[PDB]
């Protein structure tokens, strides 16, 4: 059973790169921007859940509070499996490359029963 | 086929209590979960419980209950390989099965059980009363609390409390540091004449009336001490008693010198002073000594010496009682030879 | 007015009784044993030292049942110098023992014996005594 | 501020639950009411807000138990 | 009929006591209980 | 959530452990008979009293030695009500002992046994304890 | 002859030692009183023995010491009439004769006598050391002190100090005065509906679940209870033993009206409380009551009942769990039948 | 608006005195065991605040202490005799030497 963070209309927006940073962390494209200093940013994202715990994602997008999206998270073609251990990777990749500019990062609270 | 596997787990997380851990099987084919989808899962078959143990063994091996009650459970002869793949498991329900013989239950002897459910089985039936059942079920598993949801008390256990502790065994005791400075100094003195060859000048030392005696075990190297081995459960004649006694400083000194030459290592001298009182001071000590003379001076000697000492004037001891106890010494004696 | 042999020969007399008592005590009634000693007594066992009746009797209770084969004895009087106006004997004893579960083990021990003098009756009692292993140190 | 979207989220996660027993057909008249009159008033609120209904009748699900879990 | 209003005015409650949600939804719980005493 | 006639069984298949327990040991082993009572436990002896772990120990040293030869034992379990969440069970016995050079004589004595539980072993021990002649009063 | 015998009282007191208690008579034929007159005293044949004899019970029977030193006694076949004439002798010289046997010394072996000198007699030769001839002696007399002026060291002496006293049998003990007095309320009350013949009343005591058994000892006079004794040592079925044990109170105050009928003497009640908590509390009665039925309508019964209690409202208490032992009176348990 | 710290089922229990003691501080029955040494003893009460129910103290082990209780026999149960009364326990405790631990609810009404 899934969980909707996103809008379908917000699921879709497309975004730009202002310091373009993008790893593979595991089965994972993760994006980022770095210019972005001290400035509020909240985790939404949609995805399926078996025991508790993620099957499988769907999309990861940080927002501001006024609305602009920052990082992403994106599983690969090339790699289709993901066990949550991955996503755990991921979600500590986050926070940290977050934190680093001192960007306050909001966390939605779908996320943290999880990682 | 695998993707009969991935449908699988939909029910299984459907059935899967995060709070507790437990996954429930009862009666998989009523309450339509089966039947909206028309598939039987017989968990007799080999292939489909293997399957059904992978998708936990990749997902939650840390389960803490499971329920397999009304299945349809011949034989576990398969199964068995259970118990290494969710080993957290501890609560287990094969209630309203077909458990037929308790031959299966020895093959799962290593979970950690703490409760079970094996009623509505026909196996247990086959003992007359419940006591037997229950002991035949501490025969496989003693870590169960409460069997078919009935809480079973604490089984008999009386600790008769008894002791088979050996305390720590200490070295030389002095108690006081004068005591400790005074009995090894006279040691020292003692040894060191008694080892100069003519032992003569221990006449000095002794009493005018003090008693000596030498003694041995009983089964060789230790031969020539035999004349004045001097055992009372072996010697009954009374008259030999007196005269296997020495008595006087003089007879004690002039017997004295009929040992072999030694040396004995003072470094390792192990002294206990049983009882000072203001007359009397007894202490034994035990040692090793070589001997230098004669055809055994190879041969390596453990003892065991008490002596008894009035004070006398000019803060010296007058040694009373003398007995030496000799022995030859343990491997392990010779070993640690000198400090 | 007092003979040596007949003191000699009493020791002996007397020493083979002691054994055949304490011993067998120790193994059969180890509650009792504490009672063999006077109030003033002391023991080494193995360095650690006990000292009064009370504490004897907490020592013989701490102490692990026995199983005891005694090899050999000997026996001297001491001297009316150590203990004055006191019949006094000492007695030493080499031997085996097997403890509650513990390895068996031979051991020296060395006793001294005064008599206690009472109007109704002189009776026998323990003033010292050491024990020790001969493989104490393993 | 994020009293506001709480807020707001709560009140869709109760009228989806409204929403729920209208999926069973159970007509309940002053709750029928209740619901029409909050789809009247929250569909104009989220419109002036700038988040869509969707957000809301499911991020409720879990402020709702931030509280419960705290006995 | 009445209870979901009775389920939903104790999670209402429960969320303002964690001082948690607006002004206008403090007093819109004043009105629900007001209105629930009728 | 519980059985009875568990409860009754495991009272029957308790009783004569701890009977052929206590009674071979106060015969065999006196002095390690005290450690039988909880440290609460209490006993009347005849109608005198003894509380404690130690008095205990004390009272059985002082006691003569004993031959027990039991006639008749009964065993109840006891209500969860009397101890809550602890499993207890009383015993009645007759018998005969003779003690050390005293006549024999016929008694009755009831203990009440709980088990305690601790992680490394669940253990019993007694709580009460009442011994008293049929011909006390002669 | 008598005129030489007139004599010999002079020269028994001019031997007489009135300060220390003690007569002399060392070599009393070469004392030159023999040699006047004519008259000689042998002490070997029984007419000068006699003579004496006769003397001395008629002047002092309660001498403390005596001296025989050198007199020549060959036997003392004569002697053995001394004991019951003077008791009081506490000191004996027997020195230098020719006592042949020391078997002889078992002729006046029923004294209680102090000090003994035996040197000079050849039947010291015939013991191989001197602790054979001390313990053939002490087979004799082991009252003795000193012999031959030697202070004899006391003998081999080993108290275990085996406790042999048994406590006092005290009577009722309940401890508090509080608690007397309600289980001695709670007995009137009890034993009192008991005795009533209609024991239906008891279940406002008894618990819901208040368990009950009833025992017996092994061998009749007491049949009507044998069919319900309960003895668990001897009783192996277990389902027997749980029939044959009483649970509801229901079931427990009807089958206690199917005991014939009582009556207690509850003035000779025999309390003893076991334990007393918060929770419960124990204690057994012994005590006598008759029956008024059956065949045996005047045979008397003892009984210990041991009574649990759990706490009832109103300082009462709710008997938990009851146990009934019941045996014919003792002899003089029907002596004091009721006061 | 009334109390409820113990639950129905612990307070209906009945309990035995070792070392029983009454007191009559006016329309009050006041009851106490002086038995218990070094034990944790923890005070819980439920009542309304003008009229007085009932007083129960527990141990770790779950075993009740000390009462209080009024009598119909006895006029009517006014407040300050009880909250003497109460010191008067609390007191009767701490001579025992037994650790005493309060609930914070009964310093809000006596």
């Amino acid at each position: 059973r899934y969980l909707t963070d996103m809008t379908i209309e917000e699921m879709s927006r497309d975004w730009f790169m202002l310091m373009p940073k993008q790893k593979v962390a595991g089965p994972l494209c993760v994006r980022m921007d770095q210019a972005i200093m001290d400035k509020n940013i909240i985790l939404k994202a949609n995805f399926s859940v078996i025991f508790d715990r993620l099957e499988t994602l769907t999309l990861l997008r940080a927002f501001t509070e006024e609305g602009a999206i920052v990082g992403e998270i994106s599983p690969l073609p090339s790699l289709p499996g993901h066990t949550n251990e991955d996503v755990k990777n991921a979600i500590g990749v986050l926070i940290g490359g977050l934190e680093w500019n001192d960007n306050t990062v909001r966390v939605s609270e779908t996320l943290q029963r999880f990682a | 086929k695998p993707e009969q596997v991935e449908q699988l787990k939909l029910i299984m997380s459907k059935r899967y209590d995060g709070s507790q851990q437990a996954l429930d099987l009862k009666g998989l084919r009523s309450d339509p979960d089966l039947v909206a989808q028309n598939i039987d899962v017989v968990l007799n078959r080999r292939s489909c419980m293997a399957a059904t143990l992978r998708i936990i063994e990749e997902n939650i091996p840390e389960l803490l209950s499971l329920n397999l009650s009304n299945n349809r459970l011949y034989r576990l002869d398969d199964m068995s390989s259970i118990v290494q793949k969710a080993p957290n498991l501890k609560i287990l329900n094969l209630s309203g099965n077909e458990l037929k013989s308790e031959r299966e239950l020895d093959k799962i002897k290593g979970l950690k059980l703490e409760e079970l459910w094996l009623d509505g089985n026909s196996l247990c039936d086959t003992f007359r009363d419940q006591s037997t059942y229950i002991s035949a079920i501490r025969e496989r598993f003693p870590k169960l609390l409460r069997l078919d949801g009935h809480e079973l008390p604490p089984p008999i256990a009386f600790d008769v409390e008894a002791p088979t502790t050996l305390p720590p065994c200490k070295g030389s005791y002095f108690g006081t540091e004068n005591l400790k400075s005074l009995v090894l100094h006279f040691l020292q003195q003692y040894y060191a004449i008694y080892d100069s060859g003519d032992r003569q000048g221990l006449l000095d030392a002794y009493h005018d009336g003090a008693c000596c005696s030498l003694s041995i075990p009983f089964i060789s190297s230790l031969a020539e001490y035999f004349k004045d081995s001097r055992n009372v459960k072996k010697l009954k004649d009374p008259t030999l008693r007196f005269r296997l006694l020495k008595h006087t400083r003089l007879n004690v000194v002039a017997f004295l010198n009929e040992l072999p030459k030694t040396q004995h290592d003072v470094n390792s001298f192990v002294v206990d002073i049983s009882a000072q009182t203001s007359t009397l001071l007894c202490f034994s000590v035990n040692g090793v000594f070589k001997e230098v003379d004669g055809k055994s001076r190879d041969s390596l000697r453990a003892f065991t010496r008490t002596f008894i000492a009035v004070p006398a004037s000019n803060s010296g001891l007058c040694i009373v009682n003398d007995e030496l106890f000799v022995r030859n010494a343990s491997s392990e004696e010779i070993q640690r030879a000198f400090a | 007015s007092v003979d040596f042999k007949t003191y000699v020969d009493q020791a002996c007399r007397a020493a083979e009784e002691f054994v055949n008592v304490y011993y067998t005590t120790m193994d059969k009634r180890r509650r009792l044993l504490s009672r063999l000693y006077m109030g003033t007594a002391t023991l080494v066992w193995n360095g650690n030292a006990v000292s009064g009746q009370e504490s004897l009797s907490e020592f013989f209770e701490m102490l692990p049942s026995s199983e005891f084969q005694i090899s050999v004895v000997d026996c001297q009087p001491v001297h009316d110098e150590a203990t004055p106006s006191q019949t006094t004997v000492l007695v030493v004893i080499c031997g085996s023992v097997k403890f509650e579960g513990n390895k068996q083990r031979d051991f020296n021990q060395n006793f001294i014996l005064t008599a206690q003098a009472s109007p109704s009756n002189t009776v026998w009692k323990i003033a010292s005594d050491c024990f020790r292993f001969q493989d104490w140190a393993s | 501020d994020s009293n506001t979207v709480s807020s707001f989220q709560v009140d869709c996660f109760l009228w989806h639950v409204r929403k729920q027993v209208a999926d069973q057909e159970l007509g309940d008249a002053p709750f029928l009411d209740r619901l029409r009159a909050d789809q009247a008033s929250l569909k104009g609120r989220g419109s002036t807000l700038g988040l869509n209904i969707e957000t809301a009748t499911c991020v409720g699900k879990q402020i709702v138990e931030r509280i419960l879990k705290e006995e």
